[PDB]
């Protein structure tokens, strides 16, 4: 319920310097000091890289720094690499040993090689048809930049009913993920001829066409 | 002054903020806290009640 | 050895309670750190649990009268009797550390360095009852066999509520394993995936066991993934 202003979308070229901020008020200008910056690969616990803004973490590469003045900020992230596309926060005091911090600046590193989205389409299993259910499991992996729109072609027909697609989630190889599902009935599964899953990733399209079981 | 389960009624102050003067008794539960800029102390780590 | 481990996970219904636990191993909780960060993916976070023992006035003006918790130092484990759990508290917590000022790490400075965490537990407060997950073996196709790398798995579909954990060959298959997170259906059901890229020559010869575990419903399914044998 307590939330402070941060620049959510930040980006910088590798080898450059970027500035990260988190907002306070006039009750935070006289003489305190408590600011420690975070680092999160999305989906797991954070990582410490910067604390004690202008001093030394024990084991940390010294390419990162911070700088402090007035209403003029910096978490100075310099020497950007391909592994800096991570979430960031600060820390701060709230008075009488209390605490508050900012709203999650998310860094995206550009100048990275674009990779075609690897798409795998799975038809429903035979016992799933025995279960009177049908699910088109479309799995898109290893794509960057992650701007994908999953389209379904039921015999060259765009079907939007029953389409559910996940949000882009970071993968191990500095790319994002997607897992889309089309939930249909076995009557509608064996009526159409073919089923294609397509994606629109930075203009590129990768399609997977599957067919119902022959026997 | 030796109980089988241990003595907990008595207490002892290992360290104090400031120096002392002869024939002085302190009646404050104020805290010992690393260097400067005290903590004020409520049972947590890297300061000292 | 030194590790924070979450334990005591179970199903919670509206009007009930449950005793969570964060156990430290290696370092005793009598003189160590515990910070309960509550995380909801995609949005901001909040540190809430205010239990620093000695029992004096230190609390946050947001959870007054809701989160009650006790202290047990010698056993090296803390229990969280989170009473009156609200259904809008769907988040996986983590007990973590910090840094103060006393010892050699700080002689001049401030501190405040969360550095060691737990793994979290999966506790869902849902009005509806728990349902056993349905495991459907997604078999390899002809394209996967002819493509050199076969893709196979078992879709976990139509389970409510979370969680479902999928392992391969009881830990005997780790290379190529990739787990695709669950989907939020319109009706509230969930469906996740787990695909391992295997050699195509190992189809049929090497058994593919996927272990699907759902703790609140207490269901474990050892599903066999077999090729299309018509």
């Amino acid at each position: 319920s307590y939330e402070l202003t941060q620049p959510a979308s930040v980006s910088g070229s590798p080898g450059q310097s970027i500035t990260i901020s988190c907002t306070g008020t006039s009750s935070d200008v006289g003489s305190y000091n408590l600011v420690s910056w975070y680092q999160q690969h999305p989906g797991k616990a954070p990582k410490l890289m910067i604390y004690e803004v202008s001093k030394r973490p024990s084991g940390v590469s010294n390419r990162f720094s911070g700088s402090k003045s007035g209403n003029t900020a910096s978490l100075t992230i310099s020497g950007l690499q391909a592994e800096d596309e991570v979430d960031y926060y600060c820390c701060s005091y709230a008075g009488s040993s209390t605490w508050v911090f900012g709203g999650g600046t998310k860094l995206t590193v550009l100048s990275q090689p674009k990779a075609a989205p690897s798409v795998t389409l799975f038809p429903p299993s035979s016992e799933e048809l025995q279960a009177n259910k049908a699910t088109l499991v479309c799995l898109i992996s290893d794509f960057y930049p992650g701007a994908v729109t999953v389209a379904w072609k039921a015999d060259s027909s765009p079907v939007k009913a029953g389409v559910e697609t996940t949000t882009p989630s970071k993968q191990s190889n500095n790319k994002y993920a997607a897992s889309s599902y089309l939930s249909l009935t076995p009557e509608q599964w064996k009526s159409h001829r073919s089923y294609s899953c397509q994606v629109t990733h930075e203009g590129s399209t990768v399609e997977k066409t599957v067919a119902p079981t022959e026997c | 002054d030796s109980k089988v389960g241990g003595n907990y009624n008595y207490l002892y102050r290992l360290f104090r903020k400031s120096n002392l003067k002869p024939f002085e008794r302190d009646i404050s539960t104020e805290i010992y806290q690393a260097g400067s800029t005290p903590c004020n102390g409520v049972e947590g780590f890297n300061c000292y009640f | 050895e030194v590790q924070l481990v979450e334990s005591g996970g179970g199903l919670v219904q509206p009007g009930g309670s449950l005793r969570l636990s964060c156990a430290a191993s290696g370092f005793t909780v009598s003189s160590n750190y515990m910070s309960w960060v509550r995380q909801a993916p995609g949005k901001g976070l909040e540190w809430v649990s205010a239990i620093y023992s000695g029992d004096s006035t230190y609390y946050a003006d947001s959870v007054k009268g809701r989160f009650t918790i006790s202290r047990h130092n010698p056993k090296n484990t803390l229990y969280l009797q989170m009473n009156s759990l609200r259904a809008e508290d769907t988040a996986v917590y983590y007990c973590a550390r910090l840094v103060g000022a006393l010892t050699n790490i700080v002689v001049s400075g401030d501190g405040g360095a969360f550095d060691i965490w737990g793994q979290g537990t999966m506790v869902t407060v849902s009005s509806a009852s728990t349902k056993g997950p349905s495991v459907f073996p997604l078999a390899p196709s002809s394209k996967s066999t002819s493509g050199g790398t076969a893709a196979l798995g078992c879709l976990v579909k139509d389970y409510f509520p979370e969680p479902v954990t999928v392992s391969w060959n009881s830990g005997a298959l780790t290379s190529g394993v990739h787990t695709f997170p669950a989907v939020l259906q319109s009706s509230g059901l969930y469906s996740l995936s787990s695909v391992v890229t295997v050699p195509s020559s190992s189809l049929g010869t090497q058994t593919y066991i996927c272990n699907v575990n759902h703790k609140p419903s207490n269901t474990k399914v050892d599903k066999r993934v077999e090729p299309k044998s018509c």
